[PDB]
């Protein structure tokens, strides 16, 4: 899995690629790893399949209970009942999950809660087996309140790199952009990203 | 065991083959592997075989009592979302592999649940030791746009890959066909390429051959 | 192991049962009856674990003694040995099983016929004409295939029951300090107190 | 719920009220000798046609070695001698020894006395 | 559940005036059987006799029960009731001796009397059973959870008329068949109705056939009460 | 340590023409020890016969529970449990012990007294139905007799031939055990009568 | 409130169950008539509204597919004790001999959960009558009373609610045991029309019948074993059809 | 005898326990709470039984979480009792959702515990009104809660003794000022208010407590007002008396 | 007899009676229609005392993305009943994978009415609760349960003190249109419809602020501010 979310001027977008193994058998080479857990408020996953979308559903029916009740929630408010799934649980789950989220008031923003149960709020997270090849190239080309086309494009070469040298990711980039327009889902095929 | 799932342009097929095994040992060279959860609704399952039909039969009764109760056909995302809170609240302990596939008011729907309680969606998937042999056929033949007559010959085709590269798996084809419009199909044996011939020999014994120590009637009424 | 023998003849049971408690390196006492009265006219013998095999049959003991008094009426071989071997079966998936053989020899006043049942800790039972637990068996079932008959006295059974003693003397590694031979018939329970010479 | 409560005068109607159905039921005595005790009782009216092989009779084996018998509630009897039957047997199992008749009594007697304050 | 100033238990008493309400039950323990005989309360042309099993009930294959009251209360004892029967089967490999039986069900009516504030049960039974220990035997069981033996007995309507026709007509070394005479004899004249017909009756038997060993109870269909109401001359 | 393993035994049922047959061995061991040559494996219900091998403790308790759970049955229903119905009880039975189960394997045997149909069927430990039409097999020689079964068998033998076929199925089966034997008994299973056959065998 | 609330007056009546059959007198006419190769079961569809829309709410309903069930008295009631009856055919039967209980049985824990709300502490009986009609392989048809006491019994044919004594009365003459179906429907029909006030027509009565398999309702081809459901609720249009041959 | 029992409807569909129940309030006494530009105070009276009472000490305005101040007139045990019960609402709130808890969501909470207490036999309702709020994401609120679990927004609120004086006084304020009230001016402005109300009960002397959460004098946080402040709006009160 | 839900000797159940005889205690009425493809309840909206914050005092709630609720009753009853449908639609939504609908929650919010009329503990809700959405299976809905544990299905309804007025107005336009919801496109137009028909019934005109507005579209369910009923109120002056 190579998995990140990215925040730019208008919002915020999310990116992953699309295989799923069982050791070396590519048990799904077209998954859907960009998750919604509310209208504008979506996660990516890693870790244990099971454990991941088991969380995931739960969040979702915290959120529409919240949203029936409170209003709209913020996207620190699923960071955090993401949290307390995984803190309270981290003895029986193997989950790494980034949330990103637009919001009015907030415009985009990134939470990322790795193994522990622990969260870190960022100004852009990389995560899944895929991503250790590309500490350096991120780090090295993201600048602060990009252009959505740049965005797109910082995501798109991060994750054909983690896929070039991660045999545990590959398939299709998906992304999804978050901003005040909407929700706008994007996919790009290996014949335009493999010859970045 | 070999099963597979294969989207068309208007409803899911399901197929499996019949073979049984303890071991190495064929138990049943025919069962049947294909379930009906409800109606419209059927799933194949590999793993440990008694909770594949347990997991089945427990989902398949609360999907009738949903269904009766609410007064609306039984929904593929139901029978998902069940099998898999289910499944994962007993943390892989009821090794269930299933392939689900159905029609329902939403229309077609094609889903595997793995006894984690992980689930995905495709248009085309296979499970079983057989896995790879059918998959190998899925990857060279599925299309977009099946009609029900290639898709039902494309899952057959993945079947027959199974039952002959595949010692996990043997005997027979099972097809069932799920149509929008229509009642859902059910071929049972729809393949039988795998015929005993005929013994060479006839080895009925002579009467009075085994040797008797005593004899009496048993009495079964009251 | 503790030697468990019971054998029945033609109108009783009898039964055998070592007298030797051993802890470790040192025997602690020969003199023990590894035996409980159930009922006049039904004897239980038992072996295996330490503190479980005392405790058990005490407990068998207790309940039929109780079924004895609220039915004023003695409850058959056959029913008490199912009842043992429905409480061994439970203990078997509990928490901590009781680790304990048992032999269960009885006269049946309502057939006027000897019966003698073998239940393991398992809740194994059988009904047979002779049998043992442990090592013992290993000797003596050959033994009393080869002598054995049906229409034996209760005089037979001892002296057949003395070369089971003897086999186990000679061939079995421990000293199990002889035996206490118990004799269950229409008369109820007696002990046999002449088994050191016959 | 409390049905045993306390009467303004200071007593417990219910209890009081229990006794009236003793005093209701069928007559027992007992007398002891100096070598025995003997148990006497008086059979009902009511109804005969009985068959008197199998009808539970009035005086009952605690142990082999103790009887009770009881006036009142013929179903509620039933309860003490049952629970009397499997204190006594307890009674051998944990101290090697039958009870005393003076144990046993003491032991009926706290089970009526819980029936009173629960 | 509480003691009336007489020393008396209220709902037990309420109940037990229930029970003379309801159709009248009869047993008779001959010496090679016993009989149990019941008046079903209420008819109609259009009530199905054939497939009916209201007052007349198997508890086990050597033991059965009739029942005069609530249907519905009688139908829940009878189902711990044979449960209990299979739990000794499975404890000692022997059908329960039928006191124990009686005694057990006796104990959860005695309970209701005793604890918990709910309402007793609107029952009384009358037990036919055979075994090993005592032969035939015949026992009554009412909502106070007292229980007895008899030879001949009855619940429900008109108990004092019928038990004093019982008393006078019954004899010790009696047979079966005399003994099914007697309990239709005895309906028949306690009737709050016209005439005693098939279609107002239940009708069982326990017997052991002289040429067997074992015990076979017989529950009358309706064809068969219709003879035997013949037969007895009250056509 | 393997429960399936320590007491022994087999049991096969085959279908003929009108009838079904049920066979088990009489061996009750503990390992090498031969205790009992009387086991019997075989019990039966109204019409509704059923083999068990396995853990022999397993085997009394799951007998005396469907004796139990029939007789109710019986009572409730007013008519003896058919094949069909007998064979989804023990399975769920079994399957409710899925965490903890009998170390047991049923096989069932009958005619469902309505149809005429000759009916067998086996289970795994869990309650998973094996159903065919032919025979099931189960024990510590199951090998041998999957492979007895498999070369011995023709679909509609008359009863007088059935018999034969699965006497010597399980007699050869036996003798390649060393955990089986010790005496065999047959039940020929017709809808009017029941007969029941002790075989002659080798006593090792 | 952990007491019994149906307790025993001095008379040796139980005043709840007496005041919940009351209620159910109160209740429109509803009945079941048994033929030799079917079962009828009928009522009156009282619309509270004609802003309502009356066949969103049935008063004659699927218990298992061989069993179905009308009531007369109070409809929530009778509502939650099909919720319960559905789930105890499944909990108690289905998912232990993987069929359906037969008529009898699944009567006979409907009865018990009727009873236990006439026992247990804090509650009040339930205020329906129901008839439950049903087919079963070794029983074949059958009609089946269940009271608020808990109690049932086999009718050939019966009538509850409000109109119920001329009703019986009405049936009482007509019914033999030669009637085909159609003429059970029939005088079912005919019944239900001396008790009926308003308009009467397929949008105002509720009948439905135990009968034949459908294999048609079933969903499915394949399986030869399984034939199809044999509780068939009548259309409006397959009413008026026979009313206007009536 | 249909006021036996709480969950006992009338004939009529009224709770007579209820009703009952808003005797016990009315019977208490005086509190009040003012709605600003961007904020809330509250004020309350406390009677001074006797000399030997401390001073500033037997305060009655409860703060939850850190943002929400309650006052309440009727039994003081039973509003201790609902604002425990506000403050574990509030702790769980904010430890699954991290942010602390809008008022209008801290409203429902109360709301919902104290309907709760109307629907058993084995139960009382809770003897008082309650008067709270406070500032949140989006603007400051006003909250009044009475036994049966009837609770709306308010502009200006007041409860007990002197209920029908303060809403006319408040009731004022509405219209003489449409476009807002500064925080200061409604701290004074309660004082008054207290003040005025207090000669339904005139007998007996007084001591005045306020309190306010305001976003701009506060940072949104619930502070007690005292000395220099509390002063200042005494001597108004005062002054606007005569 | 008349304290708790037991019934009394003429088979009746005083304390449901009495819960149905609360729903009228808040003198609101409210009313729904059916659109060709929406659902529009409307309500009274009575703000007596100046005090209270208009924005606060609402009988309509957002039960889910798609179910909308009005309320006859005292509002804690109300509001109760509104948290317990929330809570119900979401775990719906968890457990079985699609939005609960309509007719669904009123049936269980009806069997969870039933409970307190046989329950001697719990004292029925003096509610009348209304739902309405678009259900993806059956289109515009309105479901009614009342604290008898009773539900159905409507064309239209209306509830509170004046019920019958409006009830006999709307059964009057539906024996003239012959068809059962309003033929309209628009849902702006459904509403003016049934503004319109309150106004004729209850014979009272409406300011924006006397107004309450919830409707019902395929895959939302909203409720209008004071300003999207005023346009409302503009558009009827036209015709009317
Ligand atoms: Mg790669
Ligand atoms: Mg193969
Ligand atoms: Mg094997
Ligand atoms: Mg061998
Ligand atoms: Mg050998
Ligand atoms: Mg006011
Ligand atoms: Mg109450
Ligand atoms: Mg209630």
């Amino acid at each position: 899995t190579s998995i990140m979310a990215v925040t730019f001027k208008d919002g915020v977008i999310l990116g992953a690629d699309s295989r799923t193994t069982t050791g070396a058998y590519i048990a799904n080479r077209v998954t859907d790893k960009l998750t919604r857990v509310h209208d504008k408020i979506w996660c990516c996953r890693s870790g244990s399949a099971a454990d991941t979308q088991a969380i995931a559903d739960i969040v979702q029916y915290h959120l529409e209970l919240y949203t029936s009740q409170y209003g709209t929630p913020s996207t620190e408010t699923a960071a955090s009942v993401f949290k307390e799934l995984c803190y309270e649980n981290k003895d029986n789950l193997t989950a790494g999950i980034i949330v990103a989220g637009y919001d009015d008031k907030n415009k985009g923003e990134v939470y990322t809660i790795p193994l522990g149960g622990s969260v870190h709020k960022l100004p852009y997270a990389i995560a899944g087996s895929g991503s250790t090849f590309i500490y350096g190239y991120c780090d090295k080309n993201f600048r602060e309140n990009m252009s959505k086309e740049e965005t797109v494009d910082f995501i798109k070469h991060s994750l054909s790199q983690a896929i070039k040298w991660d045999g545990s990711s590959g398939g299709v980039i998906r992304m999804v952009v978050l901003t005040a327009a909407g929700v706008e889902r994007l996919i790009f095929y290996p014949d335009e990203y493999e010859q970045l | 065991t070999t099963i597979v799932g294969v989207k068309f342009n208007n409803g899911v097929v399901i197929a499996a083959d019949t073979r049984s095994t303890q071991g190495p040992i064929v138990a049943d060279k025919n069962c049947a592997k294909l379930h009906r959860i409800s109606p419209k609704i059927w799933c194949a399952g590999a793993g440990t075989a008694a909770d594949t039909e347990a997991v089945t039969q427990l989902i398949g009764s609360n999907i009738e009592l949903h269904s009766l109760y609410t007064s609306r056909e039984p929904r593929v995302v139901s029978a998902l979302q069940m099998l898999k809170q289910h499944l994962f609240k007993y943390q892989g302990h009821i090794g269930a592999y299933l392939i689900v596939a159905g029609v329902d008011p939403t229309g077609s729907h094609l889903f595997s649940i793995h006894a984690h309680g992980s689930t995905d969606v495709g248009y085309y998937l296979s499970l079983g030791s057989g896995s790879l042999a059918a998959m190998a056929v899925l990857e060279s033949h599925w299309k977009q746009d099946l009609t029900k007559e290639e898709a039902i010959k494309l899952a057959s085709d993945a079947i027959q890959a199974g039952i002959w590269n595949d010692l996990g798996s043997g005997s027979n084809v099972d097809v069932c066909v799920m149509e929008i419009g229509k009642d859902a199909e059910y071929l049972r044996n729809y393949l039988t390429p795998n015929v005993r011939e005929e013994k060479q020999k006839s080895y009925k014994f002579p009467r009075g051959t085994t040797a008797v120590l005593k004899e009496s009637i048993v009495n079964i009424c009251d | 192991m503790d030697i468990i023998l019971g054998i029945r003849v033609q109108d009783s049971v009898i039964l055998a049962s070592s007298k030797a408690v051993t802890r470790g390196i040192s025997v602690l006492k020969d003199s023990d009856d590894k035996t409980r009265q159930l009922s006049p006219h039904t004897l239980m013998s038992f072996a295996g674990e330490a503190g479980d095999t005392v405790q058990f049959a005490e407990y068998i003991q207790a309940n039929i003694q109780l079924y004895s008094i609220r039915e004023d009426y003695e409850l058959s071989p056959q029913a008490v040995s199912s009842f043992v071997r429905q409480e061994l079966a439970k203990s078997i998936r509990s928490r901590r099983p009781y680790q304990v053989n048992v032999l269960i020899g009885g006269y049946d006043k309502k057939k006027n016929k000897p019966e003698l049942y073998q239940i393991d800790y398992l809740g194994t039972k059988v009904e047979l004409p002779y049998g043992a637990h442990g090592y013992s068996g290993f000797y003596t079932f050959s033994l009393l295939d080869h002598h054995y008959r049906p229409d034996m006295t209760t005089e037979e059974g001892l002296d057949l029951l003395k070369l089971c003693v003897q086999e186990l003397e000679k061939r079995m590694p421990m000293d199990f300090k002889g035996v206490i031979v118990k004799i269950v018939d229409k008369d109820g329970i007696r002990q046999v107190d002449d088994f050191q010479a016959q | 719920r409390a049905l045993s409560i306390f009467s303004p005068d200071g007593h417990i109607f219910q209890v009081e009220y229990a006794l009236e159905a003793v005093k209701r039921g069928t007559c027992a005595v007992g007398v002891k000798g100096k070598n025995c005790v003997v148990l006497g009782c008086e059979r009902r009216s009511t109804l005969k046609l009985q068959d008197t092989r199998i009808t539970p009779s009035k005086v009952s084996k605690i142990d082999s070695h103790v009887v009770l018998s009881f006036s009142g509630l013929n179903a509620d009897s039933r309860i003490l001698i049952e629970k009397a039957r499997v204190e006594a047997q307890s009674h051998r199992l944990t101290l090697e020894d039958p009870v005393t008749v003076e144990y046993l009594t003491r032991y009926v007697a706290g089970v009526q006395q819980r029936y009173t304050q629960s | 559940t509480i003691f009336s100033p007489e020393g008396r238990l209220y709902q037990v008493e309420y109940a037990l005036e229930s029970i003379s309400h309801a159709g009248t039950a009869i047993g008779i323990m001959a010496s090679d059987g016993i009989v149990l005989a019941a008046e079903r309360k209420v008819t109609s042309t259009l009530l199905e006799q054939d497939t009916s099993t209201e007052k007349l009930y198997k508890l086990n294959d050597k033991i059965a029960v009739a029942v005069a009251g609530l249907t519905a209360d009688a139908e829940i004892l009878i189902n711990t009731a044979r449960i209990h029967a299979q739990n000794y089967l499975k404890t000692y490999n022997e059908d329960i001796p039928v006191e124990i039986l009686v005694r057990r069900l006796s104990d959860i009516k005695q309970g209701y009397t005793q604890h918990g504030g709910l309402r007793p049960f609107g029952v009384s039974f009358i037990y036919a059973g055979y075994d090993d220990r005592y032969g035939y035997q015949l026992y009554t069981s009412n909502p106070s959870g007292n229980y007895t033996g008899w030879k001949a007995i009855s619940v429900g309507a008109n108990t004092s008329a019928a038990q004093t026709l019982l008393q006078m007509d019954y004899k010790d070394d009696m047979k079966v068949d005399d003994a099914i005479e007697l309990a239709l004899k005895t309906l028949s004249k306690t009737t709050d109705s016209s005439a005693l017909t098939y279609d107002r009756l239940e009708f069982a038997t326990i017997r052991k056939g002289a040429n067997d060993g074992e015990v076979y109870q017989k529950i009358f269909k309706p064809q068969e009460i219709k003879d035997i109401l013949v037969k007895t001359g009250i056509t | 340590s393997d429960p399936s393993s320590i007491n022994g035994g087999i049991v096969v049922a085959m279908t003929g023409k009108d009838c079904v047959a049920i066979a088990c061995d009489l061996r009750l061991g503990s390992q090498s020890l031969g205790v009992s040559n009387k086991f019997e494996k075989i019990f039966h219900y109204g019409h509704v016969f059923l083999g068990i091998t396995g853990l022999a403790t397993d085997v009394t308790t799951l007998n005396e529970m469907f004796r139990y759970k029939t007789n109710l049955y019986k009572l409730k229903e007013e008519r003896a449990i058919e094949p069909e119905t007998f064979t989804q009880l023990v399975s769920s039975s079994l399957y409710e012990r899925r965490f903890g189960p009998y170390f047991v394997g049923p096989v069932v045997a009958g005619i469902n007294s309505k149809s005429g149909k000759p009916f067998i069927a086996g289970f795994d430990l869990i309650g998973c139905i094996d159903e065919a039409k032919d025979f099931i097999v189960s024990g510590t020689a199951s090998d041998q007799l999957f492979g007895m079964c498999e070369s011995l068998y023709e679909p509609n033998l008359e009863p007088e031939d059935l018999f034969e076929t699965i006497s010597q199925a399980l007699l050869n089966a036996a003798d390649r055990d060393a955990l089986s034997g010790w005496g065999a008994v047959v039940y020929i299973i017709k809808k009017d009568e029941v007969v029941k056959r002790y075989l002659k065998m080798r006593q090792d | 409130y952990s007491f019994s609330l149906t307790t025993f007056s001095p008379s040796g009546k139980l005043g709840q169950i007496d005041y919940a059959l009351t209620a159910v007198k109160q209740g429109v006419t509803s009945l079941g008539i048994k033929a030799t190769n079917g079962v009828v079961i009928a009522t009156e569809k009282k619309s509270s509204s004609p802003l309502a829309m009356s066949e969103t709410l049935s008063k004659v309903s699927l218990l298992t597919p061989d069993i179905g069930a009308v009531y007369s008295g109070m409809g929530p009631d009778y509502r939650v004790l099909v919720d319960k009856s559905r789930k105890v055919a499944h909990t108690s039967y289905k998912r232990i001999y993987g069929e359906y209980p037969p008529t009898k049985l699944l009567v006979s824990e409907v009865a018990k959960i009727m009873q236990e709300a006439t026992q247990s502490g804090g509650v009040r009986p339930f205020g329906v009558s129901l008839l439950i009609a049903g087919h079963d392989e070794f029983n074949g048809f059958s009609l089946y009373q269940v009271d608020p006491s808990g109690s049932y019994f086999p009718w050939k044919a019966t009538a509850i609610g409000k109109g119920s004594v001329a009703a019986k009365t009405f049936l009482e003459k007509r019914w033999n045991d030669e009637l085909e179906l159609e003429d059970a429907i029939h005088i079912a029909l005919l019944t239900l029309k001396e008790s009926v006030e308003g308009e009467f027509n397929g949008d105002t009565i509720e009948l439905a019948i135990i009968g034949d398999e459908n294999p048609d309702l079933l969903g499915y081809t394949g399986i030869p074993t399984d034939k199809g459901p044999r509780f068939r609720k009548l259309t409006s249009q397959e009413i008026n059809d026979r009313l206007e041959a009536l | 005898g249909y006021d036996l029992s709480n969950s006992v409807f009338s004939p009529d569909g009224r709770n007579f326990q209820v009703e009952y129940a808003v005797k016990a309030v009315e019977n208490g006494t005086t509190s009040i709470g003012i709605k600003c530009n961007d904020g809330v105070v509250f004020a309350v009276e406390k009677l001074i039984t006797s000399k030997l009472l401390v001073p500033q000490k037997n305060v009655k305005i409860q703060v939850v979480d850190r943002h929400i101040g309650c006052v309440y007139s009727g039994l003081i045990p039973d509003g201790r009792h609902l604002v425990n019960r506000g403050r574990e609402e509030a702790a769980s709130f904010k430890k699954l959702y991290k942010t602390p808890i809008p008022i209008p969501a801290f409203a429902d909470r109360l709301g919902q515990y104290v309907q709760a207490h109307t629907l058993y036999n084995s139960v009382r309702p809770f003897g008082v009104s309650t008067i709270f709020g406070g500032v949140d994401k989006n603007g400051a609120h006003l909250y009044m809660l009475e036994p049966s679990g009837s609770y709306w927004g308010y502009k200006g609120a007041a409860t007990g003794k002197g209920r029908q004086s303060a809403k006319a006084e408040l009731e004022k304020l509405v219209d003489h000022h449409p476009e807002g009230l500064s925080a200061r001016e409604a701290v004074k402005q309660a004082a008054k208010i207290i003040y005025l109300a207090h000669e339904d009960n005139k007998e007996k002397d007084f001591e005045l407590e306020i309190s306010w959460c305001s976003l701009s004098e506060t940072n949104g946080l619930h502070k007690f007002v005292k000395g220099d402040l509390l002063q200042e709006a005494i001597d108004f009160a005062q002054k606007e008396i005569n | 007899d008349r304290h708790i839900t037991i019934f009394s000797p003429e088979g009746r159940l005083y304390q449901v009676e009495y819960a149905f005889k609360a729903t009228n205690q808040t003198n609101i009425n409210s009313l729904a229609v059916r659109g060709k493809d929406c659902t529009v309840v409307i309500s009274q909206k009575k703000v007596p005392d100046k005090l209270l914050d208009p924005t606060t005092v609402s009988y309509i709630f957002c039960i889910s993305r798609t179910i909308g609720m009005v309320v006859n009753g005292p509002i804690p009853d109300a509001r109760n009943a509104a948290l317990r449908a929330k809570a119900e639609a979401a775990e719906f939504r968890y457990k079985y994978g699609y939005d609960m609908p309509c007719d669904v929650l009123a049936k269980r919010m009806a069997n969870l009415s039933q409970i307190y009329t046989q329950r001697a503990y719990m004292r029925p809700l003096g509610v009348i609760l209304t739902f309405v959405s678009v259900d993806e299976e059956l289109g515009p809905s309105i479901y009614k349960t009342d604290p008898a544990g009773y539900y159905v299905g409507y064309k239209a309804t209306a509830t509170g003190p004046k019920q019958q007025e409006i009830t006999t107005n709307l059964e009057n336009h539906f024996k003239k249109s012959k068809i059962d919801h309003i033929n309209e496109e628009s849902w702006e137009k459904v509403v003016e419809f049934a503004i319109t028909h309150m106004i004729d019934a209850l014979g009272t005109e409406f300011s924006k602020n006397d107004l309450e507005v919830g409707v019902a579209t395929k895959d939302k369910f909203f409720t209008l501010s004071a300003e999207n009923i005023e346009e409302r109120l503009v558009a009827i002056a036209e015709q009317d």
